[PDB]
């Protein structure tokens, strides 16, 4: 019997700006949410 | 004499003899156009050879399993895998065992270094129940480990 | 459990007659 | 409307089966002249796999460890015993019969022991066609000094353990299994025609064992048979299994093989019987004619390799006639017919000097089979072999003379 192999795998890391920017590319400039008026 | 003109190659003779059983009055069966076949087949002449096949299916005779063994057989050399397919299939609509014409043709077609196409028609014939020998299994293990082909 | 080791030729050729 | 329009066994034998958990499934049991055999009692009809026909429990069995050392399933030898004594002293090799004998003799002086009962419906002395009861007039018939040699090596051997064995001194209980010589040779008969060897798995451990096996020594054997046996560990039960997808009528026999690619020789050695229709049997020819091994396949419809010969007149003797005739291939090469017609002239001369070197010929043994009323079933035996030869050798004649015919 040969086994049925399944090589799979998960892995955290500690993330470098770049990829960061990767993620956003998109950055967040003004702590404004959202509209007191318009709700937009 | 046909299958004497058939064993030097000869398949312009073989034709000759057919001719000549065709004006006696002899009715052509299979062995005579099995002879042609192999005739045609042994020059590596696959053309011919499918041509002496039209003329067994043209004159109503139902064709040996020689003469599709000796096809396919010339099929893995020039490495035709699908035409060999196709003789497969004609022989398992003849109501023939294609398990030793299937081994012939994977044995063929690994030994004229088409790995691919024997690979292929392997796996073919492995998914449709069919079992090889060890020595088959063994060969295709390892030439397609050397190859580098883990997947096959 | 069950997920354990992961779960033509012959035609067009007839006799004329 | 319905108003306008070999005998049965012995139903104990069964029954003392049915009330010990063994199921008998389509079948009947039969006897006959010959002997006991299982017959389907209805239609079987094939369904998508093996159908179960027969059960049989494990703990009414007598099985043996095939190889050292010796432990038997279920153990009935209590320990200390003389008879493991008796059983240990054998050679691990040859002398497994004697170790299946003694434990047969044991098992029928046990009192709660199953083979008690069923022992009674084994075949007597008189009855049971093994070699090891032939005497040396018997023996004389077979017309083969080999298989006569190795019968009466078998004798002694059988004969110098009972002395060595069981001399005066013995404890009593020793003496009543077996009180004299042909008791304990027609126990080594029975334990080698109804042996049955297999690989076992009783909860966790694999083993080989010998097995004496009731109400599955009662198939028959063939080189085509339609049953095989399968081992259920789960609950330690023996299955017979119809072969898938194989339709078996009303009234066929139920057979299985006894044992693969063995020739007729060895069947009489073992089981003491021979059929015609071996396909292993061998001829030795002189091998200077050949003939074509592919036109010879291809006019019979024998496919598949050379130890899976099948046919889709054409029997096993024409598959044994195609291992054994001396043939020659050349990939895709054809035979011219002026050569295979002299090749198969010589063969068939072989084959006609092969038969004149016999005494007699098959339609007279046939004959004296048929007037035969007075003689043991050992002699009818030996007739039987020689005359199968004869027409395996006649079927092979028949046969080159019909693929000589069929060449053109
Ligand atoms: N195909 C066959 N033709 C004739 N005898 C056979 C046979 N297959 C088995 N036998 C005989 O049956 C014995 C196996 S035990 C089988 C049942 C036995 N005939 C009985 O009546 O008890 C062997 O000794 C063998 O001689």
């Amino acid at each position: 019997m040969i086994d049925r192999y399944k090589h799979q795998q998960l892995r955290i890391g500690l993330v470098s700006p770049q990829q960061i920017s990767a993620w956003a590319t998109g950055e967040v400039t003004k702590p404004y949410t959202f509209h007191y008026k318009t709700n937009k | 004499e046909l299958m004497e003109r058939a064993r030097n190659r000869d398949p312009s003779g073989v034709s000759e003899v057919i001719y000549d059983m065709i004006a006696a009055g002899l009715s052509p069966g299979p062995r005579s156009f099995h002879g042609l076949v192999v005739a045609h087949a042994l020059n590596g002449d696959e053309q011919g050879a499918m041509h002496s096949l039209r003329k067994e299916l043209g004159a109503g005779q139902r064709p040996l399993p020689e003469t599709m063994i000796a096809l396919v057989r010339l099929s893995g050399s020039k490495g035709n895998a699908q035409r060999g397919l196709e003789l497969l299939a004609a022989m398992e609509k003849l109501n023939y065992d294609i398990r030793q014409a299937w081994l012939i043709l994977v044995e063929e077609l690994v030994r004229t270094n088409h790995l691919e196409e024997a690979n292929k028609v392997f796996l073919k014939g492995a998914r449709g129940g069919m079992r090889a020998t060890d020595q088959l299994y063994d060969l295709m293990i390892e030439e397609d480990c050397k190859a580098g082909d883990h997947s096959n | 459990g069950t997920g354990f080791n992961k779960g033509d030729i012959l035609f067009y050729h007839r006799e004329f007659c | 409307f319905p108003l306008f329009q070999l005998e049965s066994a012995d139903p104990d034998f069964y029954k003392i089966g049915y009330v010990r958990r063994v199921r008998a499934y389509g079948v009947e049991f039969k006897e006959g002249p010959d002997g006991f055999g299982i017959y389907a009692s209805k239609d079987i009809e094939p369904r998508r796999r093996a159908r179960v026909i027969m059960e049989i429990p494990h703990e009414l069995m007598i099985t043996i460890r095939q190889k050292h050392p010796w432990m038997f399933f279920p153990d009935i030898v209590p320990i200390g015993h003389p008879i493991f004594d008796i059983i240990n002293s054998t050679d691990p090799e040859r002398d497994w019969d004697l170790r299946l004998a003694c434990l047969l003799l044991f098992s029928f002086d046990r009192e709660d022991h199953f083979w008690r009962l069923y022992g009674d419906f084994l075949p007597a002395a008189d009855e049971c066609s093994s070699l090891l009861l032939a005497t040396e007039e018997d023996l004389a018939e077979l017309q083969d000094p080999q298989l006569v040699s190795t019968i009466r090596q078998q004798q002694k051997r059988v004969l110098e353990f009972w002395e060595k064995n069981w001399h005066s001194g013995v404890p009593l209980k020793i003496k009543r299994l077996a009180e004299d010589a042909e008791r304990f040779i027609w126990a080594v008969s029975i334990a080698q025609t109804r042996c049955i060897s297999m690989k076992t798995r009783i909860g966790a451990l694999v083993q080989d064992l010998n097995m004496m096996i009731p109400y599955a020594d009662m198939l028959n054997h063939s080189f085509e048979p339609n049953c095989f046996l399968h081992w259920r560990p789960k609950d330690r039960i023996l299955e017979v299994m119809s072969n898938a997808g194989q339709a078996i009528k009303k009234g066929e026999e139920m057979t299985i093989n006894y044992m693969p690619g063995q020739k007729n020789n060895m069947l009489m050695e073992r089981y003491g019987f021979s059929t015609p229709v071996n396909p292993w049997d061998a001829i030795p020819f002189s091998g200077d004619s050949r003939i074509h091994l592919n036109s010879f396949l291809s006019v019979f419809n024998i496919f598949g390799l050379p130890e899976e010969y099948y046919h889709d007149f054409v029997d096993g003797a024409v598959i044994a006639a195609a291992r054994t005739l001396p043939t020659w291939s050349d990939i895709d090469l054809p035979p011219i017919p002026s050569a295979e017609r002299k090749a198969v002239k010589e063969l068939q001369d072989e084959c006609r000097k092969m038969l004149a070197e016999y005494p007699t010929t098959s339609e007279q043994d046939q004959k004296l089979l048929d007037s035969l009323s007075e003689a043991r079933t050992t002699f009818a035996t030996a007739v039987k072999y020689r005359m199968h030869r004869k027409m395996f050798i006649g079927k092979i004649i028949k046969a080159l003379d019909i693929y000589q015919e069929r060449l053109l």
